[PDB]
């Protein structure tokens, strides 16, 4: 059995503008098998109501999924993506950086 | 539009 | 220019937790237009693009029927492969399949596809000749034997050269507003000091469609292929894509660096620099 850990990117749909509605995205790709746990976090707490794209895969057969939620960025609020996968010995948390 | 060949098994 | 249509299918067994899950999606170029998930309330193929909604009830019934049939054959095949690989029925396994066609600007078939993978590895694939097969192992060779004896290739070729290209052309016309419109990237360069000795130059490309794009940094006109950090093109969620490339440049040498952007939506390749 081959296992490929997921690549993770957390970003917004549009450039971050405090007080302005937007979408927080967590894109996981390059992973296998497909079973995966992805949580969008606000100040450390799991965000409820988070939608995701339907499972698909790339040329090398590795899977990719987009998890997203509407959100209005501020200067205080911290955002992140928490990912669980068989390849991970512990939940990987990637912080949102309104510059990446 | 999808393709389909009835009973195609590996 | 050229276009493509693809159907992706994934079946994942989950012993002790019911029957295998089945998910399939269809794309025209980089636009998702149909989906089906065996775990949905009342499993049916659903539209995911506006230009496909106009298809009639007959279209949707046949599509839904095909999806369910595929779901069923995958369940049987998952059991079969356990035998082929002398594996236990205790673990979770994956079966993946993709097929479709590419057509040129004139709408002529450029290439057809049909390939399968088991547990993420190549299993069996139809060759570009659309008449022969390439089996990854002795197990896959068994499937090859069954498919040749059943003339699967002949029928697949017929679909790929006929219906596949025809419907892709039909979809391209109905969704021309979006499928035949290329959104060029909006670009800019950011500068982030790392320390007194160096800084980060990041070249951005936002809101572009299709996904295909080339972003490269040059130092005195030399490609920084080895020294460039390039993230995977990612979906913004509104049909467009994003991507960036970055290099660590010795502070003060920022002007020797140029970012080059290539996208079909751009009449001419772009060249950007950090403007302090």
């Amino acid at each position: 059995m081959i296992q490929r850990t997921p690549k993770i990117q957390v970003y917004s749909r549009h450039p971050a503008e405090n007080g302005k509605s937007n979408f927080l995205n967590c894109y996981v790709s390059g992973f296998h098998p497909s079973d995966i746990e992805v949580d969008l976090l606000k100040n450390g707490e799991r965000i409820e109501k988070v939608e995701h794209s339907d499972l698909s895969f790339s040329k090398d057969w590795s899977f990719y999924l987009l998890y997203y939620t509407e959100f209005t960025p501020t200067e205080k609020d911290e955002y992140a993506c928490r990912v669980n996968h068989v390849t991970l010995s512990q939940p990987k948390i990637v912080k949102w950086d309104r510059d990446m | 539009k999808r393709w389909i060949i009835l009973g195609l098994n590996k | 220019g050229s276009h493509s249509m693809r159907y992706f299918h994934t079946s994942v067994s989950r012993p002790g937790r019911g029957e295998p899950r089945f998910i399939t999606v269809g794309y025209v170029d980089d636009t998702l237009f149909v989906r089906f998930d065996s775990d949905a309330a009342s499993p049916r193929e659903e539209p995911r693009a506006p230009w496909i909604e106009q298809e009639g009830p007959e279209y949707w019934d046949r599509e839904t029927q095909i999806c369910k049939a595929k779901a069923q054959t995958d369940r049987e095949d998952l059991r079969t492969l356990l035998r082929y690989y002398n594996q236990s029925e205790a673990g979770s396994h994956t079966l993946q399949n993709m097929y479709g066609c590419d057509v040129g600007p004139d709408g002529r078939l450029l290439r057809g596809y049909h390939q399968n993978a088991y547990d993420g590895k190549d299993y069996i694939a139809l060759n570009e000749d659309l008449s022969s097969w390439t089996a990854a192992d002795t197990a896959a060779q068994i499937t090859q034997r069954k498919w040749e004896a059943a003339r699967v290739a002949e029928q697949l070729r017929a679909y790929l050269e006929g219906e596949c290209v025809e419907w892709l052309r039909r979809y391209l016309e109905n969704g021309k507003e979006t499928l035949q419109r290329a959104d060029p990237p909006k670009t800019h360069v950011t500068h982030h000091p790392i320390s007194d000795h160096e800084a980060t130059l990041r070249c951005w490309a936002l809101g572009f469609y299709p996904a295909e794009i080339t972003l490269t940094w040059q130092r005195d006109g030399e490609d920084q292929t080895q020294d460039t950090e390039l993230v995977e093109t990612r979906p913004a969620g509104d049909r467009t894509f994003q991507k960036w490339a970055a290099v660590v440049v010795p502070s003060g040498e920022e002007q020797r660096y140029t970012c080059h952007v290539q996208h079909e939506g751009l009449p001419k390749p772009l060249t950007l620099r950090w403007e302090p």
